[PDB]
């Protein structure tokens, strides 16, 4: 029912926050 | 491509379905996995 991102050593989740603020921001 | 716009609408919107379980209550497989549900997909959709 919570969609999670748990499949690495970290380094992916903030990654993908500041990648779509780069992809709206371009 | 496409495959995989079909997986994330299925992760999205179809997680009751993929169910296949063997000899009952065994659920595995399922879509509980975005990269376990579009291997799926690809491996199993595109041939069936």
């Amino acid at each position: 029912v919570h969609y999670v991102l748990e499949e690495s050593s970290g380094y992916m989740e903030p990654t993908l926050r500041i990648l779509a603020i780069l992809h709206t921001i371009i | 491509v496409v495959v995989y716009l079909y997986t994330v609408v299925a992760f999205n919107f179809f997680r009751k379905f993929y169910n296949k379980s063997e000899d009952g209550d065994t659920p595995d497989m399922k879509c509980d996995d975005m990269l376990t549900c579009y291997m799926f997909h690809m491996y199993v959709g595109v041939r069936a």
